[PDB]
């Protein structure tokens, strides 16, 4: 009762993520704010 | 083997009521062998429909016998076949088995015929199985009936003749699934036995002896015989069908009338007058619409409905019980407890 | 209970024509005769090739005459009417229909000449004779002319037409369209079940799971397995999810 | 059909990859709030009983119509796994 | 069984789109019901969950807020709906609801011919996709106007059916009349002018076989496109009528109708040249001129612009279908004048052989097999004669333009109606001596019906035994087939296949060019293993041929410069559990590539089951 | 006027009793006698409003699917007899009339049994509505309304009564429409359509009044082109 | 008004140019979208009578297959060009009008090249009658008029000049009519008609125009009702 092999249960495909420019630059102030001191 | 009456209209029944089956005491011809016996057989001829079987996986194994074919002493259905001594045919009929039918050289009715005479020296004939031009003069036995050759529900189609045995199979089976419809209509053509159909099924109430009629009720017409006796004859008014089919006798006759023996009193579910009846002759323009009818769809026009012609009353008994628990009595009241 | 005909019903002849109503038209606009009588219904034409029985069409030619002629017949098993016969009815019929149109006032359309221009073309009708003579011949073959009905115009092409004979077939359990949201479970099986008044749910076989595997289906394959029937916990949450 | 599938088609590299894409982005699009879109202004999503498609009908055909544009972006490993939901909830409001 | 199921008797939605389906809203409630209900929460129809739920538990208390409710939760979503037995993956397809009275399912008539559905009472089952991914799913790879063309083949499966091509078949056919005087216009003018009078008089028709042009061309020249119609719509040229007309650069003398296609398809898609360069208007649209067509319009302008194709065929299709009158006549099916002739003549020869036989000549066997070899023959003979008849007097027949046009009709079928079907089998398998001298145009007899019945149940006990081999063997299939699935990068192990385009006996030794389908079959959507340069173009290697390209190749094999072709395939695969994408090809039910993931395993089994429902089964072994 | 005016539709009438009606018109120009039969036709057909039995009340019957004793027909074959009921009403003011009926004993039933109503006609006196035998009581109430097109008895469900049982609707006072265009000759020229419909009618209107109606139900519609958008 | 007068047809319009014209008309009753499209689309294209070249006279040329030197295109596919060909006159005053062009040598012969006619104006100026060579002459007389649908040049046989070539009539500044009849829902009942027609037109009328011509042809058709007889 396992997600299927084949399919979109691909391996190639089973793990894909998606962004909006704004959730990007978002991301990207955070490791801005890594800098220490 | 005993099964629940198939009512859907007397002729459904009817038909059930003389179908022979292969499976049943498990000892007989059971669910493993198959196609020699699915397979219509040489001597199937007047005996047994070749088109009556059951279009699905048990099919062949199920049939109802024809026309003439009757069970003689021992279950073996004989066929009546006339006698033709010469370039003579008879009137008289020889019930024979299948066995004997083999010994004969027999014809089909089809042949020209003067009366006793044979009318053409090359004359169709078919020894045993086998379809063979015989000459008037070796002309033994010929067929009785174009009738006897298939059964009563399927000699109810027109033009048998040009309709492909494997549709004229659902034609067959078609009708054994007619429902009634308050109002019965015969076909405008018909091929001779809807009467006897309708009469020899038990549908529509016949005259035993000539007299008059006294009150016609819409539950009972009492006739008034010559013979100085008169009998209350009730109409099943409004009964329920193993199926759900309305079952009514609507009296035809009126007040005062003097009867002929055996004329309808009343129609039976699905019949007119005295004629079988299902469905109801249409005018049909045969066209294709827009996508309306495509593979196989049918176009209606909404005149059929203002008209009540395709109307029927169903009828299904739904049915509780108080049941007793160990809880307490299961109590039927008015008493619905919670809410309006 | 009255039970009306409706788009849902299967009606058929006796010939094995079996079929069910798609549409219930408005007598507004559906195919007309010349004289305004309209058809009752329309029989699609290539169901008959195919499958072979001629003897509805057949039936509907002696039909018509039966219509106009006023009159039923009883045609045997083999023994019974022959194309000539008809053909001979069909005549007998085409002055009642055009008699009477004769005497009550009118004669021939632009249309019924139009169809029989295009009719010609054909081969249906002896080029060279009169509409009137024409429209026999065109009768005695079981065709007449029929307008739409919506446009009024013609249908190009004569159209057969007639009195068949059609029953309504009686209406199963299983017609009543069962659809099912939730419901019982069976004991053992935790597999939906139904009976009484909740529909019990429809199976999903084999053949039916490889047509999703061979789509990427995957997630609506697990719920088939999973959500819509054996997940005790997964049903559950998934309702109350929904909710 | 539906809105250039044949587009969709084209901008993916795998058709399964095509469907797991919008289908996730609808994920998000409901649960961190159903404004979490890069196009609504001018010309955006629509139903008639009122225009009122313009707050919840389909969530993909959202996702779709946003991915047929050139601003979203589906990586195979583009943003860290858990960093992500978190800043997702940290700028979209609805609740 | 599924929680969110149902079932109904389904009904031909002629208006519907490939798009969507009419479902029930009495049946949609049940099934959303739910999603209904959080719905009825949002809105001032219902306080609460529990609220809603009793508000719809009687059918009397629904006010008809609450459909405006459900027809708002089904927005955008779909369903799947099901056939009797699912043989395929297009047994099942998703489509978008819309919502309608009464108890039938409305579905479209182009998918009637994926799931096996015909209306005489067929049931389809409905499923509803919950989680947002089954329903992602669901409609971008499961909806129906997206897979079109079929994994058997890469032929379309959607093609206009029966009615669609009767439809157009009709609009686009020319016709040919009377042939007395002088057909000679090529070269006189006093052949113009005299030709034309004589058609104005009795004797020339308006398309009379007259090389250049039949007067009918003479007569009428139309200037723009438009012209030509208006002047059918008012009674001066059928559809059906040769007639000249001026195009974007050419006077080209084709018929109304004919112009009229040409439009529908130029409108459907409007790149209006586009549609010219992949239609041929120089023939009678057959079901396969169409199902050319719409392979053609899927590489060429793309997958949803055809499905606007699709449809708007099916439109007019549908209506020229209505207005061209064809029906089912008794007199319409002709018998030939022939059948007496060649019946007589070959009743005669049996006389024959019968003399011959009185006298010791042939042995019993011979006889019997002389006799059948007559009627085996003559019976060929009435069948091709029939034909000859509608081909030459009646081009438009009623029962022959349907058989023709790729509608509906089987040649051996025709012949049973006008010229005659004339022999069947005894019980066992010995073919009777006697045939069936009768057509069902005239009284099949009493008995040459009996004979004739036979032969029916054989067909018909086979029918019943492959409803369930027709799974005995995709079972088998998928039981080994099943974990193929495409996973992968160019597996590395070029080792190919080979794929002859040429056979060595049919006659014992002679090399000839393969069938046009085998070869489609072999190359079609493959990956070249290694390059090959053939007529003047280079294929370069790893390239997926197109059937363009598999047409190129047979040319060139025709002129004699490949015997073999060089391709990647599944037999030469190294991805252990798996096969690759340049090793599989391009058919996906889309025609590009093969699209990584796709469970090829049981898309194979399938392809392989179904047609098995067709083929013979007397005995396995 | 004398020459393209006067030229003008002679429209004929030729009317048998408020059932038939001929119209006849010509001359018309080319194809229009089709032109207006057809859209006359739908309109006649689908448009038009009228009357029919909508409820009724066997007083000892609950239910349709009932038997009278000393009444031959049963309560079906009954209320579709009603349905076969052609009345006529002469104004607005009558919306819903009940029409009452009474009789007992050896006496065949037919719709002129009816108590006269003031404003209403009954045209169909002659038809048969029951066979009554002796002991044969039935006493019953059945509504009559105006309306247009068929509503099913499952529709309206009308409540007079609570044991009454409605009827289905047929409102069309048209019983069927038809249309012939045969050439006329005038003159010069001799391509001309004459139009001349035939138009039969319940009794409720007239085919006259029928034709006045539709016309009208057309030109209203040709006026709804007024305001652009 | 407010309920079922104010429920009426929202006539709304979309017209680019005056060549296109879209029409949207609901809700209509049932079957109506039909009965209005149908007749208002049989008038559109008959009726709105209109223009085309009826004759043409070559000075030289006698009949209609033949080719004119120094002229590239030939007799049949000039006369053909003319049909193209859309003029508009400004009042009945003008029923047939002859326009005259002749033009010699190295000239490309538009429809511009017409000497003009105080009354009628030339919408097609740039259409491509003929390209002459040198030594290329060619005088001609083309007859127009004024008439309603489409008349084959058998049909009518116009004799301006003895050596002269009728040509087919397409009279009608209207191009093609369409309709659809989509279902629309309002509130309570499903089945409505929503009746949408199409309308292209060659410049000369708009659609819209057109359009109310039409109704109006309809309308007095349904006033010849009149006087019985
Ligand atoms: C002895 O009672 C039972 C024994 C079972 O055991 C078992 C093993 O032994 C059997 C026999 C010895 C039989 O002789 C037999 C039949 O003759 C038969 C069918 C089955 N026919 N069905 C198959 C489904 N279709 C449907 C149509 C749409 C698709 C599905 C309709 C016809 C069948 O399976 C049979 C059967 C068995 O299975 N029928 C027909 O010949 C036929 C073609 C039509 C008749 C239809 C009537 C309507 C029907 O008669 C009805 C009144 C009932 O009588 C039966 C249901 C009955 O049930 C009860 C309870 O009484 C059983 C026969
Ligand atoms: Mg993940
Ligand atoms: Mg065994
Ligand atoms: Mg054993
Ligand atoms: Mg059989
Ligand atoms: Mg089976
Ligand atoms: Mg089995
Ligand atoms: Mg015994
Ligand atoms: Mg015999
Ligand atoms: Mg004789
Ligand atoms: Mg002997
Ligand atoms: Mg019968
Ligand atoms: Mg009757
Ligand atoms: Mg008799
Ligand atoms: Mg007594
Ligand atoms: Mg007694
Ligand atoms: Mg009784
Ligand atoms: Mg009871
Ligand atoms: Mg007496
Ligand atoms: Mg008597
Ligand atoms: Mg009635
Ligand atoms: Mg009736
Ligand atoms: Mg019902
Ligand atoms: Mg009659
Ligand atoms: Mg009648
Ligand atoms: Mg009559
Ligand atoms: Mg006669
Ligand atoms: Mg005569
Ligand atoms: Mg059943
Ligand atoms: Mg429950
Ligand atoms: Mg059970
Ligand atoms: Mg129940
Ligand atoms: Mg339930
Ligand atoms: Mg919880
Ligand atoms: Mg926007
Ligand atoms: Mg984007
Ligand atoms: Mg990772
Ligand atoms: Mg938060
Ligand atoms: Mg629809
Ligand atoms: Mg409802
Ligand atoms: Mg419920
Ligand atoms: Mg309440
Ligand atoms: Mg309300
Ligand atoms: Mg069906
Ligand atoms: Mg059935
Ligand atoms: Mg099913
Ligand atoms: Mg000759
Ligand atoms: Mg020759
Ligand atoms: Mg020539
Ligand atoms: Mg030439
Ligand atoms: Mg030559
Ligand atoms: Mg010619
Ligand atoms: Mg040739
Ligand atoms: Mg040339
Ligand atoms: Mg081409
Ligand atoms: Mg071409
Ligand atoms: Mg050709
Ligand atoms: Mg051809
Ligand atoms: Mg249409
Ligand atoms: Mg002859
Ligand atoms: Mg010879
Ligand atoms: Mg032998
Ligand atoms: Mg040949
Ligand atoms: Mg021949
Ligand atoms: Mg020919
Ligand atoms: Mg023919
Ligand atoms: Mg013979
Ligand atoms: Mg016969
Ligand atoms: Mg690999
Ligand atoms: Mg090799
Ligand atoms: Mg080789
Ligand atoms: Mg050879
Ligand atoms: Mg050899
Ligand atoms: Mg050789
Ligand atoms: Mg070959
Ligand atoms: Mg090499
Ligand atoms: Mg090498
Ligand atoms: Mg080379
Ligand atoms: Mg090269
Ligand atoms: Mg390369
Ligand atoms: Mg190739
Ligand atoms: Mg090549
Ligand atoms: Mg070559
Ligand atoms: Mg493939
Ligand atoms: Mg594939
Ligand atoms: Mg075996
Ligand atoms: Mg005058
Ligand atoms: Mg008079
Ligand atoms: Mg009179
Ligand atoms: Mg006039
Ligand atoms: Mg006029
Ligand atoms: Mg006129
Ligand atoms: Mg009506
Ligand atoms: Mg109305
Ligand atoms: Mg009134
Ligand atoms: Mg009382
Ligand atoms: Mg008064
Ligand atoms: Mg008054
Ligand atoms: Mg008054
Ligand atoms: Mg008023
Ligand atoms: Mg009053
Ligand atoms: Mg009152
Ligand atoms: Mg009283
Ligand atoms: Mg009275
Ligand atoms: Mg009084
Ligand atoms: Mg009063
Ligand atoms: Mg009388
Ligand atoms: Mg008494
Ligand atoms: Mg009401
Ligand atoms: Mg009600
Ligand atoms: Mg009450
Ligand atoms: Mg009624
Ligand atoms: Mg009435
Ligand atoms: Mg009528
Ligand atoms: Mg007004
Ligand atoms: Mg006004
Ligand atoms: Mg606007
Ligand atoms: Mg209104
Ligand atoms: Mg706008
Ligand atoms: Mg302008
Ligand atoms: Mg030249
Ligand atoms: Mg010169
Ligand atoms: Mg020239
Ligand atoms: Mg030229
Ligand atoms: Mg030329
Ligand atoms: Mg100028
Ligand atoms: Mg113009
Ligand atoms: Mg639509
Ligand atoms: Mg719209
Ligand atoms: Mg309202
Ligand atoms: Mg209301
Ligand atoms: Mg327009
Ligand atoms: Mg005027
Ligand atoms: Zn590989």
């Amino acid at each position: 009762g396992r997600l299927i092999p084949a399919g979109t249960g691909s391996d190639f495909v089973r793990f894909t993520q998606v962004v909006d420019q704004k959730t990007l630059k978002a991301i990207e102030e955070a490791r801005k704010e890594a800098v220490e001191a | 083997l005993s099964q629940f009456k198939d009512e859907t209209n007397p002729l459904s029944s009817l038909r059930h009521k003389r179908r022979i089956s292969a499976l049943g005491p498990g000892g007989l011809t059971r669910e493993r062998a198959g196609f020699d016996v699915r397979d219509v057989h040489r001597t199937h001829y007047g005996r047994i429909c070749p088109v009556e079987t059951p279009e699905g996986a048990n099919i062949g194994l199920i049939t109802s016998l024809a026309a003439y074919a009757r069970v003689d002493e021992l279950g073996f259905i004989r066929t009546p076949y006339r006698r033709v001594v010469g370039g003579v045919v008879t009137d008289e009929v020889v019930y024979m088995t299948a066995t004997e039918e083999d010994r004969y050289t027999i014809a089909q009715a089809n042949t020209p015929l003067e009366g006793n005479r044979i009318a053409a020296e090359r004359v169709v004939a078919r020894r045993k199985g086998e379809p063979v031009i015989v000459s008037p003069e070796e002309v033994e036995f010929m067929d009785v009936s174009p009738k006897q050759v298939f059964s009563v529900n399927t000699n109810l189609i027109p033009f048998l003749e040009h309709d492909d045995a494997n549709r004229a199979l659902m034609g067959s089976n078609m009708q054994t699934q007619a429902v009634p419809l308050i109002r019965a209509q015969a076909p405008v053509v018909m091929t001779g036995l809807e009467e006897r159909v309708v009469r020899d099924s038990l549908a529509a109430l016949y005259a035993e002896e000539d007299g008059e009629v006294a009150k016609v009720d819409g539950n009972r017409i009492v006739v008034r015989y010559e013979d100085g006796r008169l009998v209350e004859y009730p109409l099943r008014r409004f009964y329920r069908s193993n199926q759900g089919t309305a079952l009514d006798q609507r009296p035809r006759v009126v007040v005062g009338q003097r009867v002929r023996k055996g004329d309808l009193l009343a129609d039976g579910p699905a019949s007119e007058n005295g004629f079988l009846a299902l469905g109801q002759n249409v005018l049909v323009a045969i066209m294709p619409f827009d996508g309306y009818n495509f593979e196989d769809a049918i176009v209606i026009s909404e005149e059929l409905l203002k008209r009540d012609f395709y109307t029927s009353i169903h009828i299904e008994r739904y049915e509780i019980e108080a049941r007793d628990t160990k809880l307490g009595p299961e109590r039927i009241t008015r008493d619905i407890p919670h809410l309006s | 209970q009255k039970r009306k005909l409706q788009v849902g019903d299967k009606l058929a002849n006796r010939h094995g024509n079996k079929g069910v109503v798609a549409k219930i038209l408005p007598v507004e606009d559906m195919p007309h005769l010349p004289d305004g009588t309209p058809v009752d219904v329309i029989l699609n034409p290539l169901g008959v090739p195919s499958r072979m029985n001629l003897g509805q069409i057949l039936e509907t030619h002696l039909g018509l005459a039966g219509y106009f002629l006023g009159q039923r017949y009883i045609s045997p098993i083999f023994d019974g009417a022959k194309e000539p016969e008809i053909k001979e009815l069909l005549a007998q019929a085409f002055e009642v229909y055009f008699g009477k149109r004769k005497g009550e006032g009118f004669g021939v359309d632009k249309r019924e000449v139009e169809v029989l221009r295009r009719a010609e073309k054909l081969g249906l009708v002896t080029p060279g004779k009169t509409p009137e003579e024409q429209l026999k011949e065109l009768f005695l073959q079981g065709k007449v002319v029929l307008y739409d009905g919506r446009t009024g115009e013609p249908i190009e092409g004569p159209i057969v037409v007639g009195q068949m004979f059609i029953m309504k077939l009686y209406h199963m359990v299983e017609d009543k369209m069962h659809a099912r949201s939730t419901g019982p479970y069976s004991l053992i099986t935790q597999q939906p079940l139904g009976g009484k008044a909740q529909f019990g749910g429809q199976r999903f076989g084999e053949m039916e799971v490889w047509a999703l595997e061979a789509y990427g289906a995957a997630h609506t394959l697990q719920e088939m397995l999973t959500l819509k029937s054996d997940d005790i916990e997964g049903r559950n949450a998934a309702y109350e999810a929904i909710i | 059909a539906e809105p250039g599938i044949d587009k969709l088609f084209g901008m993916v590299d795998s058709k399964y990859r095509l469907t797991v894409v919008v289908a996730k982005r609808a994920q998000q699009l409901l649960r961190h709030g159903f404004k979490n879109t890069v196009l609504e202004p001018e010309e955006r999503p629509k139903m008639q009983t009122l225009e009122g498609l313009f707050d919840d009908p389909n969530a993909e055909t959202w996702a779709m119509k946003e991915l047929l544009t050139g601003r979203l972006v589906f990586g195979e490993n583009l943003v860290p796994e858990d960093r992500l939901q978190k800043e997702m909830e940290r700028i979209y409001p609805g609740e | 069984r599924v929680d969110y199921s149902g079932r109904s008797v389904i009904v031909v939605g002629p208006q519907l789109k490939l798009h969507q389906c009419g479902l029930p809203k009495r049946m949609a409630l049940e099934l959303f019901k739910p999603f209904l209900l959080k719905k009825m929460e949002e809105k001032g129809i219902a306080p609460n969950v529990k609220a809603a739920r009793r508000m719809l538990e009687r059918q009397r208390d629904i006010k008809d807020e609450v459909w405006d409710a459900l027809e708002e939760v089904i927005h955008g979503k779909v369903v799947l709906l099901n056939r009797a037995p699912t043989l395929h993956r297009l047994g099942i397809q998703a489509f978008q609801p819309v919502l309608v009275e009464g108890q039938s399912i409305q579905l479209h008539p182009l998918v009637c011919e994926a799931f096996n559905a015909d209306f005489d009472g067929d049931q389809m089952a409905v499923h509803v996709p919950l989680s947002s991914f089954a329903q992602a799913e669901a409609r971008i790879q499961m909806l129906s106007a997206h897979n079109l063309l079929s994994p058997a083949s890469g032929e379309p499966l959607a093609k206009p059916s029966r009615d669609i091509i009767l439809g157009l078949y009709y609009i686009t056919q020319v016709r040919k009349e009377k042939k007395g005087a002088g057909l000679e216009f090529a070269t006189p003018e006093e052949a113009l002018a005299a030709h034309e009078r004589g058609e104005v008089a009795l004797n020339a028709p308006i398309k009379v076989a007259g090389r250049e042009t039949s007067v009918g061309r003479l007569k009428y020249v139309f200037a723009n496109p438009d012209e030509a119609l208006l002047a059918v719509a008012h009674g001066i040229v059928d559809l059906q009528d040769v007639v000249t007309v001026r195009y974007m650069g050419k006077r080209l003398e084709t018929s109304p109708g004919r112009i009229l296609f040409a439009r529908i398809v130029a409108e459907a898609v409007e790149d209006e040249k586009v549609a010219w360069e992949l239609i041929q208007l120089d023939v009678p649209q057959e079901k396969n001129s169409l199902k050319d067509l719409v392979y053609q319009a899927f590489l060429r302008l793309g997958m949803e612009k055809t499905a606007r194709l699709l449809d708007a065929l099916k439109y007019y299709g549908f209506t020229f279908s209505t207005t061209s009158g064809i029906t089912i006549g008794i007199d319409d099916a002709v018998i030939p004048e022939e059948k007496k002739q060649y019946l007589e003549e070959a009743d005669r020869k049996l006389l024959q052989i019968e003399q011959a036989y009185e006298m010791g000549f042939l042995t019993d066997r011979e006889r019997y097999d002389q006799i059948l070899q007559l009627w085996t023959e003559t019976t060929e003979k009435v069948t091709q004669a029939v034909f000859k008849n509608f081909e030459e007097n009646y081009p438009f027949n009623p029962l022959y333009v349907m058989a023709q046009s790729g509608a509906r009709g089987n040649p051996q079928q025709i012949r049973q109606l006008c010229g005659l079907r004339g022999l069947m089998q005894k019980p066992s398998g010995e073919t009777f001596e006697v045939p069936v001298r009768s057509s069902f145009r005239e009284g099949l007899t009493v008995l040459e019906y009996f004979i004739s019945s036979h032969g029916a149940r054989k067909g018909g006990a086979d029918t019943a035994l492959r409803t369930a081999d027709s799974g005995y063997l995709t079972r088998k299939l998928v039981d080994v087939t099943h974990e193929i699935v495409v996973r992968e990068a160019d597996c590395g192990t070029t080792n190919y296949i080979s794929v002859p385009l040429f056979q060595p006996d049919e006659v014992t030794r002679s090399l000839r060019l393969r069938k046009r389908a085998d070869i489609e079959a072999g190359l079609y959507g493959r990956v070249l293993a290694r390059e090959v340069e053939v007529l003047g173009v280079r294929l370069e290697e790893g390239r997926y041929l197109s059937m363009d390209d598999v047409h190129l190749l047979i040319k060139a094999a025709e002129a004699g410069e490949i015997q073999e072709v060089p391709v990647r395939s599944p037999l030469t695969c190294q991805t252990r559990y798996g096969v690759c994408q340049k090793c599989y090809g391009y058919d996906l039910s889309m025609a590009r590539p093969v699209s990584i993931g796709e469970a090829v395993g049981i898309v194979a089994a399938q392809s392989i089951g179904e047609p098995g429902t067709q083929l013979t089964m007397r005995t396995f072994h | 006027m004398l020459d393209s005016k006067l030229k003008a539709p002679v429209f004929t009438v030729r009317t048998q009793g408020r059932e038939y009606g001929e119209f006849v018109l010509e001359p018309l120009e080319r194809g229009f006698g089709v032109t207006l039969g057809n859209p006359l036709r739908r309109i006649l057909l689908s448009s038009i409003p009228g009357t029919a039995v909508t409820s009724v009340y066997i007083e000892d019957v609950l239910h349709e699917f009932s038997t009278i004793p000393g009444v031959k027909e049963d309560v079906v074959e009954i209320i579709l007899n009603l349905k076969e009921l052609v009345v006529r009403f002469l104004n607005p003011s009558l919306q819903t009339v009940t029409l009452l009926l009474k009789a007992e004993g050896p006496k065949e039933v037919k719709a002129r049994d009816f108590l006269p109503v003031a404003d209403v006609e009954i045209m169909n006196p002659d038809l048969h509505i029951a066979t009554l035998e002796e002991g044969g009581r039935l006493n019953m109430e059945v509504r009559v309304d105006r309306g247009v097109g068929y509503v099913p008895a499952e529709k309206h469900g009308i409540k007079d009564r609570i044991n009454a049982i409605p009827v289905d609707a047929v409102f069309s006072p048209v019983r069927r429409v038809a249309f012939q265009v045969e050439d006329t000759r005038l003159g010069q020229r001799t391509d001309l359509d004459k139009l001349t419909l035939r138009i039969w009618t319940d009794g409720s209107v007239t085919p006259l009044e029928a034709l006045n109606q539709a016309v009208e139900i057309l030109r209203e519609h040709l006026t709804y082109f007024s305001n652009p958008q």
